[PDB]
């Protein structure tokens, strides 16, 4: 009061000095029960890939992709990323993907990168220097490597130029490295661009066969629909909580509705735009929010020069959650709220420091 | 397999009046006993709705559409703006069992038609990126509406018994949120699909306009009236 | 090519404006603990130029 106020004394009545709220005591969220998983399995435990010249391909849109498991698989030799931290990737997604799958050798794992030069990286398969994404690089010497030379994997030698990003060189056209034509007989200076992988299991590291899938994020105006779920929790009721109902956020107690929802809506508002009931996701049903109880202080004293002793007034708070004085002396309930540090008598006076409600205070203790 | 048939489909184009038809919930928010004014794209009321007895059709803003169907002869819809292989294309069918949606680059042929005896209107199916089954859609009128808007599709659908003979009749139906799609087309036009067996057809058609509307929420969260802010002063 | 220059490769929160952080120790970028030994998802957070 004495703060309030600004000065060392005070004199006989009632102030308002500041206000009370009940804080929040934890935290929910709650989300759909999450499905249409993208077909990630069929990917990395695919039989058999192609060629590096001609990459397999794959689309991905319109599901959900959990890429923690991937990053925590212990069976990745080679697991890097570019545009964005592995770890974090799982909560920001862009609109689409695109999963590019061959087999290269152990000493060329290193060609497939931004800013790099290589037979494959400038042949078969050329990464632009502005690419994001990750790649993923296993050793597949014991499945892809043949005792009798898996020469079915071939690989792109000679052409004219480069290989533009994200493009795919499937050309069989006899490379003429000098400026002798040839009718379509490869001859001194007449090639075939694609030579044979002699892949062994008996070849060293460097040379054994390699399964590597390049990812890459796509961010067209197209609305994202792919990226890891979001995981939700348990509930509770009859405490003032912070709340996340799929997206909605905002602080209230939550109660048990007998409102009935007609199928199709999601959260219902009364008048002036503000939301009284949601839905739940997971359990469907309808439940109530109601903002938990604040208030204003006001203080009774009967003046510093009198008395040392006040009373303190919750206004409009029901007299169950008051919280020093937390027990302090004698509580009383009004209709104008609690009040606390007076005590109730039975007989009747003047009115000396209204109060409200057809009730007021005064000193003889208070 | 398509050809175009020997005699032309000359459907007549007549006109008739609209009524107080093609009310669609807004949005997906629950509320009792209100009036509410809201802003958006509707059906003007007592518009002039075109009456047809398969031309190529302007999409514009959205479409309203109605059949006053008798033993389910429409089957589907086609969606697109150049309507070849060139552009994305969109194509919705409901045959027996299920609904099929497929956004695909096709070949449609000058005159579709489902035919009896799955889908052969089309010659050719490339570059595939979206595809969809659900279940079916459909003396009855059946009431549809389609939007689009920032590469979202919603479509809105009703189911009435009705026991009139010709016009729309006259009352009150608010219009469910059916399906909506989270792909980005600039659909321009559009048309009709009717399995036609080698051996005529009613329905009507209504354009969409931005206005504003006052809608009145029962108990029950029911839009049961709907007042047009632009017809008359004493509306206004 | 100079080498004598590093930078801060992995941390774990958002530096204080004015904050200073010297020590050179592994990551655990993964799940799985690197318990100060180098392995599958530890790397060391200097980088050079
Ligand atoms: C490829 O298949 C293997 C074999 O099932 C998968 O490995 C299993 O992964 C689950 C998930 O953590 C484990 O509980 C199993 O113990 C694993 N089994 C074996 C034999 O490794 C692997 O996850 C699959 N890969 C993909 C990308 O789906
Ligand atoms: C979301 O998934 C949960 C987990 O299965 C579903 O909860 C079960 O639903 C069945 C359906 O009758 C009940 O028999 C079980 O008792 C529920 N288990 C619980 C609540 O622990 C829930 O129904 C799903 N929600 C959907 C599909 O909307
Ligand atoms: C403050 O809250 C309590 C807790 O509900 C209220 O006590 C209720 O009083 C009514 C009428 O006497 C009883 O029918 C209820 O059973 C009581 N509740 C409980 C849980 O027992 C109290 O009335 C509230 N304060 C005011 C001023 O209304
Ligand atoms: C109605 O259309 C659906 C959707 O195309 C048909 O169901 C699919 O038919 C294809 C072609 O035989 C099968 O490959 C799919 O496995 C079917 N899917 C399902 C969920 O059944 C259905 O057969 C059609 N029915 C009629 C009577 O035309
Ligand atoms: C075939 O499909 C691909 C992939 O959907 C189309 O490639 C897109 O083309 C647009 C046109 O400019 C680009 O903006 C996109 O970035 C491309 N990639 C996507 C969407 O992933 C391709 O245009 C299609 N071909 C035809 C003839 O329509
Ligand atoms: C709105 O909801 C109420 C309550 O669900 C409906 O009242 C019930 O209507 C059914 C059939 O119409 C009766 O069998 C019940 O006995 C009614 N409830 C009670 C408590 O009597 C009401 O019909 C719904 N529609 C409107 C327009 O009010
Ligand atoms: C008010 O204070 C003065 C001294 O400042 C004192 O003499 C007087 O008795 C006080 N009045 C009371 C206690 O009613
Ligand atoms: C008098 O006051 C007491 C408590 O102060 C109260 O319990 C009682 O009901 C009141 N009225 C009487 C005793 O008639
Ligand atoms: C609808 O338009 C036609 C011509 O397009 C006209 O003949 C008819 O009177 C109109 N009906 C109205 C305005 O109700
Ligand atoms: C449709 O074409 C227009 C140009 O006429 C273009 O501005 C628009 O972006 C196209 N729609 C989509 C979804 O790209």
């Amino acid at each position: 009061t004495k703060c309030t106020l600004k000065s060392f004394t005070v004199e006989k009545g009632i102030y308002q000095t500041s206000n009370f709220r009940v804080q929040p005591t934890e935290s929910i969220v709650r989300f759909p029960n999450i499905t249409n998983l993208c077909p990630f399995g069929e990917v990395f435990n695919a039989t058999r890939f192609a060629s590096v010249y001609a990459w397999n391909r794959k689309r991905i849109s319109n599901c959900v992709a959990d890429y923690s498991v991937l990053y925590n698989s212990a069976s990745f030799s080679t697991f890097k990323c570019y545009g964005v931290s592995p770890t974090k990737l799982n909560d920001l997604c862009f609109t689409n993907v695109y999963a590019d799958s061959f087999v290269i050798r152990g000493d060329e794992v290193r060609q497939i990168a931004p800013g790099q030069t290589g037979k494959i990286a400038d042949y078969n398969y050329k990464l632009p220097d502005d690419f994001t994404g990750c790649v993923i690089a296993w050793n597949s010497n014991n499945l892809d490597s043949k005792v009798g030379g898996n020469y079915n994997y071939r690989y792109r030698l000679f052409r004219k130029s480069n290989l533009k990003p994200f493009e795919r060189d499937i050309s069989t056209e006899i490379y003429q490295a000098g400026s002798k034509p040839c009718n379509g007989v490869e001859g001194f200076n007449c090639y075939f661009p694609l030579q044979s992988y002699g892949f062994q299991p008996t070849n060293g590291v460097g040379y054994q066969p390699y399964r590597v899938v390049v990812l890459s994020f796509e961010l067209l105006h197209a609305p994202a629909t792919v990226c890891g779920p979001k995981k939700s929790t348990n509930l509770v009721k009859n405490k003032c909580v912070n709340f996340n109902f799929n997206g909605l956020t905002g602080t209230g107690v939550l109660t048990e509705s007998n409102k009935k929802f007609l199928p199709f809506q999601q959260f219902g508002r009364d008048i002036a735009d503000t939301t009284d009931a949601v839905r739940d996701p997971q359990t469907l049903e309808i439940l109530d929010i109601t903002p938990c109880s604040f208030g204003g202080v006001s203080v009774i004293t009967p003046g510093t020069n009198t008395s040392n002793q006040v009373a303190v007034l919750y206004q409009g708070v029901n007299c169950t959650e008051v919280p020093v004085y937390s027990t302090g002396s004698n509580v009383f309930q009004t209709r104008a709220g609690c009040l606390i540090g007076a005590e109730h008598v039975n007989n009747s006076y003047e009115c000396d420091i209204p109060i409200g409600a057809g009730i007021c205070a005064s000193y003889q203790s208070i | 397999q398509c050809v175009n048939l020997r005699t032309r489909t000359q459907l007549p184009p007549a006109y008739t009046n609209s009524f107080t038809r093609g009310v669609y919930y807004p949005d997906k928010v629950f509320r009792s006993s209100v009036l509410h004014s809201t802003q958006d794209l509707f059906l003007p009321f007592f518009s002039n709705v075109t009456w047809f007895h398969n031309p190529v059709l302007p999409f514009n803003d959205g479409v309203y559409f109605a059949s006053t169907e008798k033993s389910n002869i429409i089957r589907g819809w086609i969606f697109g703006t150049t309507l070849d292989s060139k552009t994305q294309s969109l194509l919705i069918v409901n045959n027996a069992t299920n609904v099929v949606i497929k956004v695909c680059e096709f070949q449609f042929c000058n005159d579709p038609f489902l035919d009896v005896y799955e889908s052969g209107v089309y010659s050719s199916a490339n570059n595939c990126t979206f595809e969809y089954v659900s279940q079916p859609f459909l003396k009855n009128l059946r009431e549809f509406v389609f939007k689009n808007i920032d590469g979202y599709f919603k479509i809105y659908s009703k189911h009435t018994p009705i026991n009139l003979v010709r016009d729309l009749p006259q009352g009150f139906s608010a219009l469910e949120p059916l399906v909506d799609l989270p792909i980005g087309i600039n659909i321009t036009r559009f048309q009709t699909l009717l399995a036609l067996h080698r051996s005529a057809a009613a329905y009507y058609v209504g354009y969409l306009q931005p206005r504003t509307f006052l809608l009145k929420y029962n108990e029950n969260g029911t839009i049961t009236d709907a007042v047009d802010c632009a017809l008359d002063p004493l509306s206004e």
